[PDB]
């Protein structure tokens, strides 16, 4: 079969710059190459057919080029709204094969997270469980550390962390940290603290509550 | 033009399943219907294509013994049948067509197929109140779940699920100081596999 090589899995850029995604086919496919864009949570969307022709509604900022084996998708004036994974594809020969995909990464000014802590809900406590949720929203860059403390004592077990994709509106990242205990253990303590360490501050950002 | 796909399917190992792609808004017998498989870390795979006019098919040989493409012209629906299912078949399956009048592509939402021996488990929904509000969706199986804020779209962060003790758990945060309370903020979350829909108002 024909192997389509997207040598870069990630490409970083700033708003307004130009990016070029390369795609190399292991066999001559002429110009029967397509490009696709998959924004988070969405199905793939076709941008380019016949190596250089745009689908309806696709802006001229997306330019396809190449023939034979070497193919390139050029995005001019890249916007944070263009954040997606980009796939090349050949349809010259069965079976049709895709490239490995290239994820766009936006560089932006550093931003501190908006930290919010939430006590366990009344409903979950009436089930024997007790989860404490901490949201770390709209920060940059992605590298961040969360520390949970119970009555001033650090707690590392029972912590579930999750990170979102890069926000296509402001190029920021977000993270949720969930500390889960039993109901009896949760009522054994008073102070519940969520601390966030980020390059935007030498000191942590602290949010806490007393039950 | 619309391609309608079921949101999710949960099948046991060794069984079979049929995913439908219900089309509307155009002449069904005009365009090839393509099928694409997507799993994390594996990108996109082309399964094959079928022409509804005569059911002519081209298969990716990798999926020869696994996938079978059919159509029903009168109901303008295409189908894919998957046999001898294993966890390898757990993926999102898209149907797609190319319309030329100007070339435009149309895709289905994708069907999230989960091949597992675990039983369906509905999600327990918990409101998160202290303005940033939240919704905790814990202990559901399988993926996915669709959460919506009333509707609210800006200031919404729906985090990806994490598998904890064989169940999935995710959270959503809505950031709307005067709006809440007085403006009823409700967590809207659906689990298509358990056929379970829950509404939970965020109350102070
Ligand atoms: C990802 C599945 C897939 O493979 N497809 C697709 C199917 C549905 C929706 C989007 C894409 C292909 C369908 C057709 N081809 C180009 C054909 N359209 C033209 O306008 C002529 C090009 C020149 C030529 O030689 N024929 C693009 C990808």
């Amino acid at each position: 079969d024909i192997v389509m090589t997207q040598s870069q899995k990630f490409m970083s850029t700033s708003v307004g710059d130009r990016v070029s995604v390369t795609c190399k086919a292991s066999q001559n496919v002429g110009t029967n190459v397509a490009w696709y864009q998959q924004k988070p949570g969405q199905s793939p969307k076709a941008l380019i057919y016949s190596a250089s022709y745009r689908y309806s509604g696709v802006p001229d900022r997306f330019t396809g080029s190449g023939s034979g084996t070497d193919f390139t998708l050029t995005i001019s004036n890249v916007q944070s709204e263009d954040l997606a994974e980009f796939f090349c594809q050949q349809y010259n020969n069965f079976p049709y094969t895709f490239g490995g995909g290239t994820q766009l990464e936006m560089k932006r000014a550093d931003a501190a997270p908006t930290v919010s802590i939430f006590p366990p809900s009344s409903e979950q406590l009436t089930s024997g469980g007790a989860s404490v949720v901490c949201f770390l929203n709209n920060f940059y860059p992605k590298d961040i550390n969360v520390k949970w403390k119970i009555d001033g004592s650090e707690r590392q077990n029972g912590v579930l962390n999750s990170w979102t994709d890069q926000d296509s509106k402001d190029s920021t990242y977000s993270m949720s940290s969930t500390l889960t205990l039993t109901k009896d253990e949760y009522e054994r303590h008073n102070s519940y603290t969520c601390e966030a360490t980020h390059k935007t501050s030498t000191s942590p950002i602290v949010k806490s509550f007393n039950r | 033009v619309q391609l309608q796909q079921p949101g999710a399917e949960l099948v046991k190992p060794g069984a079979s399943v049929t995913v439908s792609c219900k089309s509307s808004g155009y002449t069904f017998t005009s365009y090839w219907v393509h099928w694409v498989k997507q799993r994390p870390g594996q990108g996109l795979e082309w399964i094959g294509r079928i022409h509804p006019s005569d059911s002519d098919t081209n298969y990716n040989q990798k999926f020869k013994g696994k996938a079978t493409l059919t159509v029903d012209k009168s109901s303008t629906t295409a189908y894919i049948h998957l046999s001898s299912l294993t966890s390898e078949d757990s993926a999102v399956y898209y149907c797609a067509i190319e319309a030329i009048t100007i070339t435009t592509d149309y895709w289905g939402q994708g069907t999230t197929l989960t091949v597992s021996s675990a039983k369906t488990t509905p999600p327990s929904v918990y409101p998160l109140a202290p303005v940033t509000l939240g919704c905790l969706v814990k202990g559901y199986f399988p993926e996915p779940v669709t959460v919506t804020w009333n509707s609210l779209s800006s200031g919404v962060h729906t985090f990806p699920a994490v598998l904890q003790s064989d169940l999935y758990t995710l959270s959503s945060s809505v950031t709307v100081s005067s709006t809440w309370p007085s403006e009823t903020v409700t967590c809207n979350v659906a689990h298509p596999a358990s056929s379970t829909k829950v509404d939970k108002k965020i109350v102070p």
